[PDB]
């Protein structure tokens, strides 16, 4: 057993630990106070959940997470929410003034008062690892913090834990829900700088989630909270062959190995279904064909973009519910007759499965119907480039004109980071091109 | 807890200023005792923003009042809600300004305004984390202008790290006719492109007009300009001190407002326009959004279809479909795309608070960052050469220690101003 | 009010949309960079599909179809119907054709095979490259593929092609296809025959104004002689059909036509098209023809970008708005193509 | 078509399916990092403060 520290970042990064965290107690059956009834080593085990938890004498379950955010209100909100006795006051930390959404501000001035504090608090939680893999890291690309202090947070942990493995949860920034104008230059920024110190990175649109949400879940106007219900589902399944038995992508390492072969091409899209509401009265439960057909519709993947053009070089399906192996192949037969699915000439065209026969659980009052059986698909395909040339080029748009530079500038950091930033970008969208087109 | 400090100085200034106070203070619960009887607790979360708490759960605005003549101040203690206002906060003069900026800034305010910083410091050095200022003011006059000024660069000089932001009056001959006032505000411009990171063109211009052909006022008064002030005070203020996602701090706002730190002059607009009588008809989301944006409700008169905009800020205070208010907010954008800059993408951000102004069950407030605004510098400026060409009246300030020179500068950095906006207009 | 930009300047068909919109009074232009529009007339290269449907509030429509590029690339042509199995290598209604590259994938050896089983047949072995040339020498094309440089095609020429009288002419024909947002495929009634005004000669294929029957080549070397621009229209051809073969345009030569279009745009379809997408496409087509003396249609070509002819332009731009945007933004407040459906049974 | 490394357990069952086979910087250069943008700052703030006190 080897364990597996969180960290969460920013508004976003802690709003979506909370909602990652209630489910993770839920699906555990770890109870509000830490108790969980089903553990009967008592302050003590290598099971699998332990990867995530650790225990204490008094038999209390406790998460190998560190909050920081450098404003305090929304850790606050932890703090004093329903699950404030699951975490030790020393792992969640804040500031009193926050990064006004700007990467220098997060990055140099701010970062600097507080990265070696936080660097401390992760030591603390490490020492009690007998066999730490690495880290989940959990943040917004557009806010100050979670854009500047995590890619400081993250050449620091490559320092101080160099053979360790960093995963990434990274809010990709959308319109509809953004809080400032600047989310291109920070998206940027962090992505350039962060880049060689994660191994593998899953971005979740706004966009994406908030259509999912308004066309699947019927909700008017999403909110966070809606927001980051379908996140936490996303996540968990991500997480799950790392906190249960099974023999798919059972440690940090195999993420790399099984969804990263070209380490700067280290961002696999995930697809998940079924997402259905829990107010539809009647529901047809989906079969293992249908939600597996579902993986390859643009509308439930977690970025918009189209993997008919591009290719792929690697994807692994991750079951839960009542699902066997001769139905997904009989699914994975019809539809590589149906569909356009191109693999890079390097790579066998296959899927790696991992089926957890739990079907998958539900905040009681949340949004989402429980079913019998759901998937994630986790793809990496070059198509994902698209969400990059996007947000290039509304950095290209603004910085052609120097808009809102001088408050980058202002915080220490020199306008020639931005062109280097930007040209590191320049060169990604082109191994991206490169992996996926022919003539 | 994340503090402002809020000075008003000179007529204007504390007359507005007072108004302000008044209006939140009922939005928030508070009395004129200080104390809350108010029925929730939106009202309490973001109090410290603006009021200190004391013993006694006593609530008390972090306002400091300050004027060169006693005056307006006597009238604010001996109205309704100056008691509720901390005595050892004013900060006052006998001699008076006489409308020179001069004065203001140089001579009699200099003997003031070290005391004013006294009790600013006092007041900053309470706050659990201050985040910066914010001034009332007209720069049509002297204390106000000038004074009001020279407070500024001052407290820039202690506090450099804060956020500095003004309300400033801009004068109209339609309003005033003191002689001298293009004088007194060409130089608080030139003041104010410099030293502050926010400034809400509050212009008398558009005020009297508001009232005198839509409100159908035949006769506007001070209080009838000032209902309209508070009410847009009230609005621009909702994100800094209700919860929220957006503007919730004077920083983050300026980081979405400001493009370039010169051009940090917004453009207020609010919805619906009503004089101080009973509106029955409560306004649908599409007539807010259509109204708010209109060049009728803009608080400064210039025509936002002569410029661009560069940003854009959009309030909606009251019970309604956030999904309304987003397909209005697209709408409009979709439809007059070409006003604004297409090189600062997704440039128009808005906010919905729940709890509306006293009066209205649905309101919007409106803050523009457009370049139109330069039509308001120009004006300025045209008024100041008309007097300046001919050294008029400048006896008046060369006899507290000023050059021609220094009235030079100015109107040059306000020139400089209006086509740095033009710029920004045709790229 | 709608919005759209336009992107490709020199688009004859396009320019004749953009100013049918505006017309309505219903549509707005904007600058081409501005990206709050409904429509866009996009660019022919390296067109931003991936920036497109990312708007809220706003329908998006594109005049192309990401993934078409693989029909209307000889290269991919080729390829696409080898590889295809509802094309296939059978496919009767296409030249036998390979892929060939210069040597500064290929398939030269597999092209030779059966170069000698037509010299080892003595029958027609007459082929032609992708500056273009035909010969009857294997090695006077691959000496002549290498000393160009870029990749192309040899296909094998139809020696026996129908031939128009008064004149013993050579011509193909060009059908304009629309294929909407829904993935109807419309064929537009006019179509054009782009004829030769010089009589066909077997015996000699250096005089190339008449072997080969582009718009251009015939005008920069008897143009105008039988009919205006060389171009003969439909209601003539199909009396001419009539007058002398007994038959009609429909029927000896339409209906393969039909045939060969749907083929082709329904084996691409579940790659191209848009119907769950978070933008729509819709496109024309110009499909290239070929007739043999036995009245059997051959493909020829299938471009992306197909200007009209002059005559038509009117009213086929007029049916582009009708069925392929306004069908996406209707207004307030006869048709001229032919859907291309067909739902056997077996 | 061919299936492959099957692993069962009470919990689950994983495998592989095979449809067509083939055809950093230090501790110190970063607290200098910090420490630059940080001169710059003190620069610019020091700067306005000359121009205040002119
Ligand atoms: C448009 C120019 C201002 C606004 C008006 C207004 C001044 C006012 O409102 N005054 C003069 C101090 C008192 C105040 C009003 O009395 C009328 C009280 C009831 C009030 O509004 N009081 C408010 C609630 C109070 O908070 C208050 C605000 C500011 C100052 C003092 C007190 O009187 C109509 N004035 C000068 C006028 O209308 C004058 N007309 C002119 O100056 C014209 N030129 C010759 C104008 C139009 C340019 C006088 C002939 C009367
Ligand atoms: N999905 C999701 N997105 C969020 C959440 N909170 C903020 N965001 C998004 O993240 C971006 C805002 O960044 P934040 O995480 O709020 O920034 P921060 O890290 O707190 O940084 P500062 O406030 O600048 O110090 C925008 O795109 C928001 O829509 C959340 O809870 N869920
Ligand atoms: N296999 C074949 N047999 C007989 N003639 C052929 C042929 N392939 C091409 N041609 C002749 O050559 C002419 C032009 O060739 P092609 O259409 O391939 O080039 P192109 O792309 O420059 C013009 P367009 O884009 O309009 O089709 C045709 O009109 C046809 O007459
Ligand atoms: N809107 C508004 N404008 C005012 C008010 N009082 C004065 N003014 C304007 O302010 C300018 C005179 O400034 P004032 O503040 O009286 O001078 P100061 O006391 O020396 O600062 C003129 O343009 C007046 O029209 C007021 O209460 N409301
Ligand atoms: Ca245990
Ligand atoms: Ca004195
Ligand atoms: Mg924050
Ligand atoms: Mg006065």
């Amino acid at each position: 057993m080897r364990e597996c520290i969180s960290i969460h970042v920013g508004q976003a990064g802690v709003q979506i630990g909370n909602a990652c965290w209630e489910l993770y107690c839920l699906e555990h059956g770890i109870q509000p106070d830490g108790q969980m009834p089903s553990d009967k080593t008592i302050g003590g085990g290598d099971d699998s959940f332990n990867t995530f938890f650790s225990e204490t004498g008094a038999g209390k379950h406790v998460p190998r997470a560190v909050f920081v955010d450098l404003e305090p209100t929304v850790i606050d909100e932890v703090r004093t929410g329903t699950y404030r006795q699951l975490f030790h006051p020393e792992q969640l930390i804040t500031g009193k003034e926050d990064a006004a959404n700007n990467y220098a501000r997060g990055h140099y001035t701010i970062g600097k008062e507080i990265i070696d504090l936080v660097l401390d608090r992760i030591r603390k939680l490490a020492d009690q690892c007998t066999g730490l893999q690495g880290f989940l890291v959990f943040h917004s690309f557009g806010g100050g913090t979670g854009s500047g202090f995590t890619s400081l947070l993250m050449e620091r942990l490559s320092v101080d834990y160099g053979k360790k493995s960093k995963l990434e949860f990274s809010i990709y920034p959308a319109p509809q829900v953004s809080t400032a104008v600047v989310e291109p230059y920070n998206s940027i920024l962090t992505t350039h700088t962060t880049l060689e110190h994660s191994d593998c990175a899953f971005m979740v649109d706004n966009e994406a989630i908030y259509d999912i949400c308004r066309r699947n879940l019927d909700i008017e106007r999403p909110t966070y909270t809606n927001l980051n219900r379908l996140i936490s589902q996303i996540v968990s399944s991500i997480t799950a062959s790392l906190r249960f038995d099974g023999a798919l992508n059972v440690d940090l390492t195999e993420f790399q190995t099984n969804l990263v072969p070209y380490p700067r091409i280290h961002f696999p899209l995930a697809t998940y279904a079924p997402v259905i509401s829990a107010e539809k009265a009647y529901h047809e439960q989906l079969s293992v064909a249908e939600i597996t057909n579902a993986c390859f519709e643009p509308a439930n993947q977690m970025v918009k973009c189209d993997p008919r053009h591009g290719k792929y070089m690697a994807c692994c399906l991750l079951y839960r519910g009542d699902v066997v192996p001769k139905d997904v192949n009989a699914a994975i037969a019809t539809i590589k007759t149906k569909r356009s699915i191109q693999f890079v000439d390097w790579c066998p065209t296959g899927f790696k499965v991992g089926i957890n026969y739990q079907p998958p659980t539900v905040v009681p009052g949340g949004d989402l119907a429980k079913v019998q059986r759901a998937v994630c698909m986790l793809s990496n395909t070059t198509a994902i480039a698209e969400a990059w040339a996007r947000l290039d080029h509304k950095f290209d748009l603004m910085y052609a004109k120097r808009a809102f530079v001088h408050w980058y500038v202002g915080e220490g950091m020199e306008e020639g980071e931005f062109s280097e930033a930007r040209e590191d970008m320049a060169a990604l969208e082109k191994d991206y091109e490169e992996v996926g087109v022919d003539s | 807890m994340r503090e402002i400090v809020h000075i008003q100085a000179g007529q204007c200034g504390n007359q507005i200023g007072a108004k302000f106070w008044e209006v939140i203070s009922d939005e928030h619960g508070i009395d004129p005792t200080g104390s809350y009887h108010g029925d929730s607790d939106l009202q309490l979360e973001r109090i410290n923003v603006y009021y200190n708490e004391a013993a006694g759960n006593k609530y008390v605005p972090r306002a400091i009042l300050v004027d060169l003549e006693p005056g307006t101040m006597d009238s604010v203690r001996s109205g309704p809600f100056g008691q509720i206002f901390r005595p050892d906060n004013f900060v006052f003069g006998q001699s008076g300004a006489g409308n020179n900026w001069a004065k203001g800034h140089y001579t009699e305010g200099a003997e003031l305004v070290d005391s004013v910083l006294d009790v600013v410091r006092k007041e900053s050095e309470s706050c659990d984390c201050l985040q910066g200022f914010q001034l009332t003011h007209s720069l049509g006059g002297g204390t106000g202008s000038g004074m009001g000024t020279l407070l500024i660069s001052k407290i820039r000089e202690e506090y450099p790290d804060r956020i500095m932001n003004t309300f400033s009056v801009v004068p109209s001959p339609k309003v005033s006719d003191t002689v001298v006032e293009p004088y007194n505000a060409t130089l608080s411009v030139h003041q104010l492109v410099e030293n502050t990171d926010e400034t809400y063109c509050i212009d008398n211009e558009a005020l009297y007009d508001i009232c005198f052909r839509t409100l159908k006022l035949t006769t506007p008064t001070y209080g009838d300009l000032n209902h309209l002030v508070s009410a847009t005070m009230s609005g621009v203020t909702t994100c800094l001190r209700f919860p929220g996602q957006l503007n919730a701090d004077l920083r983050k706002l300026a980081v979405n407002m400001v493009p370039f730190p010169r051009l940090h002059f917004f453009m207020p607009g609010f919805a619906p326009l009503t004089s101080r009588s009973q509106q029955y008809r409560a306004l649908t989301v599409p007539e807010l959004t259509q109204q708010m944006f209109d060049a009728k409700n803009m608080m400064a008169a210039c025509d936002p279809r002569h410029g661009r905009y560069l940003t854009v800020a959009a309030v909606f205070r009251g019970r309604m479909s956030m999904k309304e208010v987003d397909e209005q907010m697209l709408n409009v954008q979709n439809k007059n795309s070409s006003y604004f800059v297409e090189w600062i993408p997704n440039n128009v951000k808005t906010a919905v608070c729940d709890i509306p102004p006293r009066g209205l069950k649905m309101s919007a407030t409106f803050i523009g960052n457009s370049t139109a605004i330069q039509e308001l510098f120009k004006r300025i400026s045209e008024q100041f050469t008309a007097m300046f060409r001919r050294k008029a009246f400048l006896h008046w300030y060369t006899g507290e220690g000023m050059d021609e020179m220094e009235f030079t500068e100015a109107e040059s950095n306000m020139n400089d101003l209006v086509s740095e906006y033009q710029q920004y207009q045709d790229a | 009010m709608y919005t759209f930009v336009v992107r490709d300047e020199n688009s004859s068909v396009y320019a004749e949309v953009s100013r049918l919109l505006l017309a309505t009074g219903q549509w707005k232009r904007l600058r081409k960079d501005n990206p709050r529009f409904n429509l866009m007339l996009g660019e022919r290269n390296r067109l931003p599909f991936g920036r497109l449907g990312h708007e809220p509030g706003l329908v998006q429509l594109v005049n192309y179809y990401r993934g078409a590029d693989k029909l209307c690339r000889k290269a991919s042509l080729v390829k696409l119907i080898k590889t295809s199995p509802e094309l296939s290598e059978s496919c009767t209604w296409f030249p036998e054709s390979y892929v060939i590259y210069p040597t500064n994938t290929d398939e030269r050896e597999v092209f030779l095979a059966a170069y000698n089983r037509r010299r080892e047949g003595r029958e027609g072995n007459v082929w032609i490259a992708k500056g273009i040339l035909i010969s009857s020498e294997a090695s006077e094309l691959l000496d002549f593929i290498d000393e160009q440089g870029q990749v192309h095609v040899i296909q094998k020429y139809l020696e026996k092609p129908l031939l128009l009288e008064p004149g013993h002419r050579k011509f193909d024909i060009r059908s304009w296809v629309l294929v909407d947002h829904l993935y109807n495929i419309y064929l537009y009634r006019e179509g054009v025959l782009r004829t030769s005004s010089e009589p066909y000669n077997s015996a000699n294929f250096q005089d190339k104004t008449c072997h080969l029957t582009n718009h251009c080549i015939q005008k920069e070397y008897n143009y105008g002689r039988y009919e205006e621009g060389n171009e003969m229209f439909f209601e003539e051809f199909n009396q001419y059909l009539m007058d002398a073969l007994n038959t009609t345009l429909e029927n000896s030569i339409l209906l393969q036509i039909k045939h060969i279009i749907r083929s082709c745009l329904m084996c691409i379809e579940p790659a191209i098209s848009t119907k769950h997408l978070h933008y729509q496409s819709f496109q024309l087509f110009g499909f290239d023809f070929m007739v043999d003396e036995e009245l059997k249609v051959w493909l020829i070509e299938v471009n992306g970008a197909p200007a009209c002819a002059q005559k038509l332009y009117a009213e086929l731009c007029q049916g582009i708005v009708d069925v392929a945007i306004s069908s996406v933004f209707p207004l307030a407040d006869t048709s001229i193509f032919i859907k291309l459906h067909h739902h056997h049974h077996h | 078509m061919e299936v492959i490394e099957l692993n069962k357990c009470t919990s689950g069952q994983s495998f592989e399916v095979i449809l067509k086979p083939p055809s950093d910087p230090s501790l110190e250069e970063i607290q200098k990092k910090l420490e630059a943008a940080e001169e710059r700052r003190k620069y610019q703030e020091a700067e306005l403060l000359k121009h205040l006190a002119e």
